[PDB]
């Protein structure tokens, strides 16, 4: 809390963005080292 | 004599069971009705333990027999005679020190009450201090009586009684795991610790940086509630102190109490109850 | 049947206070002071908040790592199935490296995550004093806390850096589980000769006992005399009053001699002191010094004689 | 170890230090526990033990200088101080016999109720403020959310019967702890500071019940000068008071019981 | 992970192993010294011997172990070493329905060795089987299989290839506690060396990894254990190894823990090729034997009771 | 949500910072939990099969 | 889908109570991992190649 | 890399700061150690030669 709308919908926003980077740098991460020692 | 100020505060009497009668000072002590007493056991032991010194293990001749601290101990009867008077040369005397040094600290501790009278003042001290008489007696009485032997008890030995513990101690094998044992030891050291702060806080304080004024509670409260995040407070620590300790204390008496006439398997053991729990 | 100041009986609050400022350097306090009055109803119920410097997170963060490899490696042992974990917690543990590697570092796997997680627990631990020293004079405070925490800090590093490193034997150096750990005083009593035979312990000992008494009076005493302000030291230090009065008169028409609301709170941070100092001393020269104690010490005309109700054979001898 | 000189070695040598180094920081510590209350006055008796030294055998320390907070005069120790009255007479003669309290020992101000002059300044907060008030500057304060508030509370006698109630609660700025009550006595319909230590709470009747005076003796209770505010000196004055009746209030308690 | 008061009521057992007042002394439940008993209880020897007849190897096909015996009490063996051992089965347990003199029956080839076993025992080792020496009812105390034996422990799972430690886990193997849990197959089955006081006060001696004696404990303990008697028993602890201080008993069990190197390394240990597989264990092995084995918690298995006296075919000849 | 759907109610009761923050923890955990319980006993694909060449076939 | 009722999520959620939960969570996590990992077969470290340089190289 | 700027509006820079500095210092002796403990221990048991193998002998 501590804001009204405004402010929320903003951070919402880039606050995504910002997950995204995440999830794609780790995702290809991942696949990076799938490719190169194979678990299961 | 007297103190700076303390000659203005030995009024007449408080004393407990009697004692207007010896109710006065020697020296920095107070006598009344058990200053009186306990001294009585003191010689009567402290030199009638001498005698021991004198006579030792086989007899006052016996190589054996010495006077050095290191060695001289005035062992108790052997299990033979359980719960009755043995022969001084072989237990009776070690009962008759130990029958005293009951008293000695039982008179002293009450004296401490008429004391705490006088100085019209709260009593924790000597509550306090009977737990530490207690642990003596659930250690060499509550105990040995539950295993209907006096020399049953532990001897009398500037480090020789180490050992008469070094065994019964093993007679579980680890004794280390006597549940009890664990967190008795771990009071006899939360109080080696907070100890080792307040009395050293104070003493920083009071007594703080060069050309710097005798910082206040409103320091105190928060040298805590910085490092550690919390403070106790003040007034507390002189809490959890007597706590600690206090308990350490009557805990390490359950400690010995129950080892022998309350569990006989090596300790160790004890702690499969948990194991055998139908569940992991 | 007066109020023994057992616990705060009535209490009272008031805004959270933040401790009094520090100077250029010492970063914001944090956190949103919180109040509990269970745990109030011992002590100043409010809590926090706290600091944290640069030692203040580097240490703590050197910290939450041994623990979460003398955790990690831990749970493994019961391969990683918790259940048991729970069940043989009290027994579990890691231990350190082979006698092989006696200085080496141990591989990955034998004994290698204690070393790794040891050392992190040697600095944190060491840094930690940091967050005292520091913390603590920057309040304008002198240092007494610091102080002792080295002796501790000591006896501490004479359970490795010290001795452990100084015998070559990365094993030496003391467990990492309770009951493990609880098993290294036991076997080390045993290693040489019988603990209970060095001085430097049978003396560390009854000073953590002095302190078990001690800590254990005035404790009593100022409550006692708590009524009279005495817990209110502070100032009795500084402007004396009925408390120290009837305090110290007690002991003086006691056991005789008696001191100061000062003095008294020396000997506690003695003893206390002059325990892990004791600690540390035996637990030094038994090792790479004398190796049984117990022949030590009749060596020395110490050990005692007894009579002799029974004896046995000796194969190595007749046989 | 007893008998003179054995064996010999190494390790032997330090377990000699410590135990030499302690038999110094002994003294040290001896000095230091003398600095306040020193010297001795009488010589009701000598100094008992091994070595019957002039005062002390570590020679009393030097003068020790406490630089006060802000506003503050400067105290030092060891610290020549200006003897004290006895308001009492010695039962006997006798080196270390007791004094008796002269007139009315309850006020007599006497061993079960005495006390020292503590500087007649009511000690202050951290900035400035004093630290122990009453509840009334101590509006910024708030009775523990659940403990039931002392406020209405009526006081009682250790005899029993009622000696007056109750008004503000004296809390403190460094500490949210409860330090003292005030007590509108029934007699005097005055203010008597009751000193917490001393009160005793009886939360299911509302009562305080102080086995420390009678009801009466709450009107000889030394009467607060400034009610917003107690110094030091006071801090120890009202507080003496009730001390005593735990050895006066009734000719029982101080005699012996058996 | 609690505080405790112990579990059994007083008064206990009261024996002083030890001088008047020095230490060594032991504590045990009668509630349960009873018990202990009356179920460790020998079963009656068979009645009189024949004395009369030839011999065995004489009128049997073949018979190298009682071949001295006449026939008559050598029946009474077979009868016995049915009893002790599989009085469930009867006795094709040992033998081929009918033709006696077979050995296709891996019961029997070991039972023989068996009985190279208590024999050999009961007279080279009287020392510390001494004259109750020891019979099948021992071990196999009516149950073929000794429910006392002990596979080299494999320990606890194993995390992705990687659990090399073998001392914290607590297992019954050692009265219960974070130690080796099997310093039996490194010091019974094989024979590392158990001492490790230093022979003298100061250092330039006894070398030994402390890890070393942190084994002897557990060893130490199971022993201790098997017999039930805390250390005090054998040792003046203070002195676990000044032996001038410690009790006989001590030395009696020096050797037991060689009379079981012996039976281990000797007997029970060939005869696992003759041993299937539900008496092999993990690590490839035979059920050798711990003194746990026939003591089963007390100091003369059966407390004392001398069944093996009875039986003259368990003596070498 | 048959019923589910009167709940509404319930927010003024369970205060919303109460009930949303702690049961995104308690979620955390169990998480972890229930990966190291499966992962201890049931199969363990990181050490249970191959691919676990490499480690052996693949190390000397 | 989620993100556009989501931004009122931030509505009760403090945001530093998301930016510091979450790094701590993501870091001990993620140490959590290599961590059991790395003591699990395809460790890389100390287990296989490159060739044994150090085998090849140290005799 | 644009909006990311924002981030210190409600975020006191200097904690974030003080925080990675503890962060990266003890990761580095943690790898380092994690690793010399492991896979190469480049520090002691392969090159250059052992001058005290070869040589102390
Ligand atoms: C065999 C070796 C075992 C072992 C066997 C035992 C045995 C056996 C016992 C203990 C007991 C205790 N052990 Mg252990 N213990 C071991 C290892 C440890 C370790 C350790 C770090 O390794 C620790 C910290 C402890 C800690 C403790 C305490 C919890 C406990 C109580 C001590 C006590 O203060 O009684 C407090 C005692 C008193 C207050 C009485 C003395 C004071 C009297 C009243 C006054 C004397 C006045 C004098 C005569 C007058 C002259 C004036 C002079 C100036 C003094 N043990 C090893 C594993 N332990 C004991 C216990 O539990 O007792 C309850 C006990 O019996
Ligand atoms: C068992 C054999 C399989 C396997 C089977 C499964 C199964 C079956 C499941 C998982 C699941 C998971 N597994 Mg898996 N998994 C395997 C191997 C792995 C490995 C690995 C290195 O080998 C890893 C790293 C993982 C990792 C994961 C996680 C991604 C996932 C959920 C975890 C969690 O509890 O968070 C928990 C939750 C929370 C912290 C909060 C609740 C979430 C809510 C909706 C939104 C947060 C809202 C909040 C209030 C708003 C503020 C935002 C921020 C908090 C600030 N698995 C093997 C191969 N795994 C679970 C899963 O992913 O389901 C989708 C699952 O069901
Ligand atoms: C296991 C087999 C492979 C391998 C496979 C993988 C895989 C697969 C992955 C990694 C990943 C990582 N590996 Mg790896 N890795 C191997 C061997 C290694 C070795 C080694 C010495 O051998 C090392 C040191 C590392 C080290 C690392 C880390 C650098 C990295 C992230 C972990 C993490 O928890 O992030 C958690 C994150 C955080 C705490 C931060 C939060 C993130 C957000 C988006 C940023 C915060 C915003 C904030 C408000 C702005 C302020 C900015 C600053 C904080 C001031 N690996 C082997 C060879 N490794 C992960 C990775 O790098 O993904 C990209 C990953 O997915
Ligand atoms: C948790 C409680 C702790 C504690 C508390 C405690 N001790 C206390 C007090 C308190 C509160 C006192 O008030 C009292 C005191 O000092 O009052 C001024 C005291 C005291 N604690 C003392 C000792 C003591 N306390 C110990 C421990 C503890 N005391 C605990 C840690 C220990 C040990 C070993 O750990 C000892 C040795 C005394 C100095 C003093 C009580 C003095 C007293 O009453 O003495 C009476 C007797 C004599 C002076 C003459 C002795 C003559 C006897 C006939 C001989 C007895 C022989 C003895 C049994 C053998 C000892 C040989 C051993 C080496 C085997
Ligand atoms: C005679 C000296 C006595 C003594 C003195 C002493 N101890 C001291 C000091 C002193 C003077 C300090 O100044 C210091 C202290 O408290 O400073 C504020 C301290 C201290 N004594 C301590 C402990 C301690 N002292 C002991 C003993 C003693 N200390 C002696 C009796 C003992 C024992 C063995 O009895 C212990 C266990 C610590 C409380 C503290 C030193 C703390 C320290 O160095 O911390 C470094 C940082 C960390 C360990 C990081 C913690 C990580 C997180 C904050 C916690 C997260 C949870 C945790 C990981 C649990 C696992 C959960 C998982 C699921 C994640
Ligand atoms: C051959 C040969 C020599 C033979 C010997 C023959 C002999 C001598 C025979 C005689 C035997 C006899 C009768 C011996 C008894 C003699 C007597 C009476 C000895 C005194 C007994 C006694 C209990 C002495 C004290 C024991 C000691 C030193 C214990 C140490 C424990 C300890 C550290 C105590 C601390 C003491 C202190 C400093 C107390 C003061 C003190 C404390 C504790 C506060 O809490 C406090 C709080 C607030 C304000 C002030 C104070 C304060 O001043
Ligand atoms: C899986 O884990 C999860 C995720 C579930 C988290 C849970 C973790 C838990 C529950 C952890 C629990 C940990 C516990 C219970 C730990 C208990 C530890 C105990 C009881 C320890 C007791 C004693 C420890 C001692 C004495 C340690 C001493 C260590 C020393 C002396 C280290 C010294 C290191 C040095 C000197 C390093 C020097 C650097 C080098 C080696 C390079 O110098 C050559
Ligand atoms: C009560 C039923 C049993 C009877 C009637 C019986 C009978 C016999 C007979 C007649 C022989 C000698 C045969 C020969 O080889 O010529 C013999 C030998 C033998 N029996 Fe049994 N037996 C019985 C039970 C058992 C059991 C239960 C065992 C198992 C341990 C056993 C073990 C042996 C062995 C080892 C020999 C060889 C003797 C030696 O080498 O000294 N028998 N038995
Ligand atoms: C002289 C009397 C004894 C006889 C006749 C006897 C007989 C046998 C037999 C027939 C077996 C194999 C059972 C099967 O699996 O089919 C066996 C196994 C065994 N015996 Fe004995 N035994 C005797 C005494 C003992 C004693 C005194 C011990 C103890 C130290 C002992 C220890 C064992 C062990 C450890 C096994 C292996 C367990 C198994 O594979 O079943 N035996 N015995
Ligand atoms: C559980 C408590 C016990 C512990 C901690 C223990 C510990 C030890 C230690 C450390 C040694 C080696 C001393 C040296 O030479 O340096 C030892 C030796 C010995 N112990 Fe124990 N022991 C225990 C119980 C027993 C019991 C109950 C017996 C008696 C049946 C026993 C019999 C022996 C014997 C005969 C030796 C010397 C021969 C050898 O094993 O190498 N011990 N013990
Ligand atoms: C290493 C493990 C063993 C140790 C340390 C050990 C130790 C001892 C000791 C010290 C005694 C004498 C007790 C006393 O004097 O009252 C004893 C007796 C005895 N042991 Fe063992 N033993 C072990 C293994 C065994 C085994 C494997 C057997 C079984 C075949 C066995 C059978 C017996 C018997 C029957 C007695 C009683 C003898 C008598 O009544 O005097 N022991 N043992
Ligand atoms: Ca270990
Ligand atoms: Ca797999
Ligand atoms: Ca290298
Ligand atoms: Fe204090």
């Amino acid at each position: 809390t501590g804001l009204t709308d405004d402010e929320a919908k903003e951070f919402h926003a880039i606050f995504m963005q910002s997950m995204y980077a995440w999830f794609g740098l780790v995702v290809i991460a991942h696949l990076l080292a799938w490719l190169y020692r194979p678990w299961l | 004599a007297m103190l700076s100020f303390e000659k203005k505060y030995r009024v007449r009497g408080g004393t407990l069971i009697g004692g207007d009668l010896f109710d006065f000072w020697v020296g920095p002590f107070y006598v009344g009705f058990f200053g009186v007493v306990g001294f009585c056991f003191t010689l009567l032991g402290v030199l009638l333990i001498v005698w021991g010194a004198t006579i030792g293990p086989t007899g006052p001749t016996s190589d054996l027999q010495t006077y050095n601290l290191w060695r001289i101990s005035i062992a108790p009867p052997d299990l033979s005679y359980g719960l009755r008077m043995a022969p001084l040369t072989e237990g009776g005397l070690w009962q008759i020190i130990t029958i005293c040094a009951a008293g000695a600290f039982i008179s002293w501790a009450l004296r401490e009450v008429e004391i705490c009278r006088k100085l019209g003042i709260g009593f924790h001290v000597p509550f306090a201090f009977s737990f530490a008489i207690g642990a003596y007696l659930v250690l060499v009485f509550v105990r040995p009586l539950l295993m209907g032997a006096w020399g049953h008890g532990f001897p009398y030995g500037i480090l020789s009684h180490l050992d008469w513990v070094s065994n019964v101690g093993y007679q579980f094998l680890h004794f280390h795991y006597n549940p009890a044992h664990m967190l008795a030891i771990s009071f006899f050291f939360t109080n080696c610790l907070a100890l080792s702060m307040h009395g050293s806080l104070i003493l920083s304080v009071t007594n703080p940086q060069k050309g710097e004024p005798v910082k206040t509670s409103e320091h105190e409260n928060t040298f805590f509630r910085d490092i550690v995040g919390y403070s106790i407070g003040a007034l507390a620590i002189h809490r959890l102190g007597l706590f600690l300790a206090l308990s350490a204390a009557f805990w390490s008496a359950v400690c010995i109490l129950i080892s022998g006439p309350f569990w006989t398997r090596g300790w160790p053991e004890w702690w499969n109850w948990w194991l055998e729990l139908p569940l992991w | 049947p007066e109020y023994q100041n057992i616990f705060t009986a009535v209490q009272v609050r008031a805004p959270a206070y933040p401790g009094v400022p520090l100077p250029k350097g010492n970063l914001p306090r944090i956190g949103r002071p919180i109040f509990s009055y269970w745990l109030g109803k011992i002590g100043d119920a409010q809590i926090g908040p706290i600091y944290l410097g640069l030692t203040g997170t580097l240490s703590i963060f050197f910290g939450l790592v041994a623990i979460s490899i003398i955790g990690f490696n831990m749970l493994a042992s019961v391969h990683w199935d918790v259940f048991q974990f729970l069940k043989h917690f009290f027994w579990l543990g890691l231990e350190p490296p082979p006698p092989q590697y006696g200085l080496r570092i141990p591989p990955l796997s034998e004994g290698g995550w204690w070393l790794m997680a040891g050392l992190f627990l040697t600095l944190s631990i060491l840094l930690w004093w940091v967050r005292t020293y520091k913390r603590a004079e920057a309040l304008g405070m002198s240092q007494h806390l610091s102080w002792a925490f080295a002796a501790a800090i000591f006896f501490y590093l004479v359970l490795g850096f010290i001795r452990p490193v100084m015998m070559g034997s990365w094993a030496k150096a003391v467990p990492f589980g309770i009951f493990p750990h609880l098993d290294w005083t036991a076997a080390f009593s045993i290693r040489y000769g019988n603990l209970y035979y060095n001085p430097f312990h049978m003396l560390s000992i009854a000073f953590l006992y002095g302190s078990a008494l001690l800590f254990a009076m005035h404790g009593a005493t100022i409550l006692s005399v708590s009524r009279f302000g005495g817990d209110r030291e502070i100032d009795q230090i500084t402007h004396r009053g009925t408390a120290a009065e009837r305090a110290a008169l007690f002991w003086r028409w006691t056991m005789g001699f008696n001191v100061t609301m000062e003095s008294i709170h020396r000997w506690a941070w003695w003893c206390a002191v002059l325990t892990v100092i004791t600690a540390g001393i035996g637990i030094l020269l038994s090792g790479t010094v004398v190796d049984n104690w117990y022949l030590w010490a009749v060596k020395h005309g110490m050990a005692p004689a007894y009579p002799e109700v029974v004896t046995a054979v000796n194969p190595y001898e007749t046989a | 170890s007893a008998g003179i000189t054995h064996y010999i070695d190494a390790a032997q040598i330090t377990i000699w230090a410590f135990w030499l180094f302690f038999f110094g920081l002994i003294i040290y510590l001896r000095r230091e526990d003398k600095r306040e209350g020193y010297p001795l006055d009488s010589d009701r008796t000598e100094r008992s033990g091994g070595r019957v030294k002039v005062v002390g055998f570590p020679d009393l320390p030097d003068p020790k200088t406490f630089v006060l907070p802000h506003n503050g005069g400067t105290v030092v120790a060891p610290r020549v101080e200006a003897p004290v009255a006895v308001n009492a007479t010695p039962f006997s003669p006798a080196p270390g016999s007791p004094l008796v309290p002269n007139g009315d020992p309850m006020l007599s101000g006497f061993g079960p109720a005495a006390s020292p002059d503590r500087p007649k300044h009511c000690d202050l907060t951290f900035e400035g403020l004093p630290k122990i008030v009453p509840m009334r500057v101590a509006k910024e304060f708030s009775i523990a959310e659940g403990d039931p508030d002392p406020r209405g509370m009526t006081v009682v006698g250790l005899d029993g019967e009622v000696a007056g109630t109750v008004s503000d609660v004296w809390v403190d700025r460094s500490e949210p702890q409860i330090r003292y009550l005030e007590v509108e006595v029934a007699a005097n319909k005055k203010k008597v500071l009751l000193p917490i230590g001393f009160s005793r709470f009886d939360k299911k009747a509302r009562k305080v019940k102080v086995d420390a005076i009678k009801a009466a003796h709450f009107a000889n209770v030394p009467t607060l000068s400034n009610p917003d505010q107690v110094t030091l000196y006071e801090e120890d004055k009202v507080c003496a008071y009730y001390a005593g009746g735990k050895l006066y209030a009734t000719a029982e308690r101080a005699g012996p019981l058996l | 992970s609690v505080m405790l008061l112990g579990c059994e009521g007083p008064p206990p057992g009261t024996e002083q192993i030890g001088y008047r007042g020095v230490g060594m002394e032991n504590y045990y439940n009668k509630r349960q010294r009873a018990l202990s008993i009356q179920a460790n209880q020998p079963v009656e020897s068979l009645p009189a011997a024949d004395s009369t007849g030839p011999k065995a190897s004489e009128v049997y096909q073949n018979v190298q172990v009682l071949k001295d015996l006449s026939v008559g009490e050598f029946t009474r063996t077979m009868v016995a070493v049915t009893t002790w051992v599989s009085p469930k089965e009867g006795c094709n347990y040992c033998h081929v329905p009918g033709n006696w003199a077979s050995d296709d029956i891996y019961t029997k080839v070991v039972s023989r060795r068996m009985f190279e076993l208590v024999r050999a025992a009961n007279s080279d080792w009287k020392a510390h089987v001494a004259e109750t020496g020891v019979t099948c009812y021992t071990c196999h105390r009516g149950n073929p299989v000794p429910k006392y034996a002990w596979v080299t422990d494999p320990g606890p799972k194993y995390p992705s290839g990687l659990k090399p430690t073998g001392q914290n886990y607590g297992s019954k193997t050692v009265a219960y506690a974070s130690l080796p849990f099997d310093p039996l197959t490194p010091f019974l089955d094989q024979a590392n060396e158990i001492r490790i006081t230093g022979n003298a006060a100061l250092a330039g001696s006894n070398p030994a990894s402390l890890k070393q004696a942190e084994w002897t404990f557990g060893l130490m303990m199971n022993i201790s254990d098997s017999l039930g008697v805390g250390c005090t028993f054998c040792h003046n602890t203070r002195a676990f190894n000044d032996w001038t201080q410690s009790t006989p008993k001590r030395t009696t069990a020096w050797y037991a823990i060689r009379h079981v190197r012996d039976i281990n390394q000797n007997y029970i240990w060939p005869l696992n090729d003759v041993l299937p597989a539900s008496r092999k264990g993990p690590y490839g092995d035979p059920l050798r034997v711990s003194c746990m084995t026939c003591h089963q918690a007390v100091n003369k298995p059966l407390y004392g009771a001398q069944m093996a006296k009875d039986y003259p075919g368990l003596y070498k000849t | 949500f048959t019923m589910n759907a009167n709940l509404y109610k319930i927010w003024l009761i369970l205060d919303p910072r109460r009930v949303l923050v702690s049961i995104v923890a308690f979620q955390i955990v169990l998480g972890l939990l229930i990966h190291m319980i499966v992962l201890s006993t049931d199969l363990n694909w990181l050490d249970d099969n191959i691919p676990v060449s490499y480690q052996a076939l693949g190390k000397k």
